[PDB]
């Protein structure tokens, strides 16, 4: 994340840290969200290159990347489901959404705690009004050209950008569509970045925190007229329910 | 893929040198180096628009990284060089998307030697 602040997972207990195994401790691969005690939602493009589930481990309750967090829960991935109509067109990912069924080494899934909670899915086709504050979090770099990672969870606030603006020529134009949503800071000072993909965009809907977006893509990071682009979760509830449901 | 460096060589301390790298864009471009007895370290990086730039602390204020998106070229301007800067310099490309963890690709490198 560019801008925003270092934060504890208590502020974002649904954040799932997804690591990829090496041949050599696992490397942080991308973010995710705990939508069910046994199910985590992340971005499909995180996994399209090496889609075998054994390549990945999932940690819940992590404020610190690649070190031990008290309260941490470690999970193997028993099901790794990528959206079957996923595609990459231009710089955009379409149907960028993935499901991760998680289980501990003893066969359990997430146990609710201060640092580990589920996030509510939105109602069908329902988003917050455009211009609404939504939070984004993750282990991503603090600028696109930074060599280092902050190694520590970051959280920030962006505003929903209407499809009508976002599809304007000096914004994305037609390389976005209606099953994506844009989010940006009014003066372009904060945004999701390198390492944030798969992570949650949380809006307030019907008086509850709601997974509204999944960090997908965007041109450059916190750049004028170039909002962050997120998988619009409210259009994937049937697909989600066809699996976990 | 194939990033090719050029411009290296022997310079006396306090002198200047300009490294060029040709790529064969949308990615972050950068420069790394490998000093004697050490593994490869980060030197500089720059996003596609020049909007974000970044340097290692040891080269701050006397190295300047630039970019030409027309010719797919990236440059490293090295001023006020010291014996500490003797290394094999590798231009690099971050071939990951703007929301993905960085995945660096390196050239074959070019020798830079600074006298004293």
């Amino acid at each position: 994340i560019v801008g925003g602040e270092f934060t504890e997972v208590e502020n974002q207990p649904w954040f799932a840290a997804i690591y990829q195994k090496n041949k050599s401790p696992p490397s942080f691969k991308c973010g995710g969200s705990l939508i069910s005690p046994c199910w985590v939602a992340s971005a499909a493009h995180c996994f399209i290159q090496l889609p075998k589930k054994e390549n990945y481990v999932v940690y819940l309750g992590q404020s610190k990347e690649s070190s031990y967090n008290p309260g941490e829960m470690k999970f193997e991935v028993e099901q790794l489901i990528l959206h079957e109509y996923y595609r990459e067109d231009s710089l955009a990912y379409h149907n960028d959404i993935a499901l991760l069924k998680i289980r501990t080494s003893t066969g359990q899934c997430a146990q609710p705690s201060r640092s580990i909670q589920t996030i509510a899915l939105p109602p069908r086709f329902t988003d917050a009004p455009f211009g609404s504050d939504c939070e984004i979090t993750g282990f991503g770099k603090e600028s696109e050209s930074d060599y280092l990672y902050p190694k520590n969870l970051k959280m920030s606030v962006v505003k929903l950008v209407s499809h009508e603006q976002c599809m304007q020529p000096h914004y994305y134009g037609s390389e976005i569509n209606y099953k994506m949503l844009c989010a940006a800071d009014p003066e372009w000072k904060t945004d999701s970045c390198k390492g944030d993909s798969g992570g949650p965009l949380i809006c307030n809907i019907e008086g509850r925190p709601t997974l509204s977006g999944i960090v997908s893509w965007g041109r450059g990071c916190a750049e004028k007229n170039k909002p962050g682009v997120y998988t619009r979760v409210s259009h994937f509830l049937d697909w989600i329910q066809s699996h976990i449901g | 893929v194939q990033l090719q460096e050029s411009g290296g060589g022997l310079v006396q301390a306090g002198g200047s040198l300009r490294l060029s790298c040709a790529a064969s864009s949308s990615y972050v471009m950068g420069w790394f180096r490998q000093a004697p007895g050490k593994e490869r370290e980060f030197v500089a990086a720059i996003s596609w628009s020049g909007g974000s730039t970044n340097y290692a602390d040891s080269v701050k204020g006397r190295f300047t990284i630039s970019r030409d998106n027309a010719k797919n070229t990236v440059y490293l301007q090295m001023n006020s060089l010291k014996p500490e800067d003797t290394a094999v310099y590798y231009c690099a490309a971050d071939l990951a998307s703007s929301r993905d963890v960085s995945s660096w690709y390196w050239g074959q490198g070019t020798q830079v030697t600074v006298s004293s």
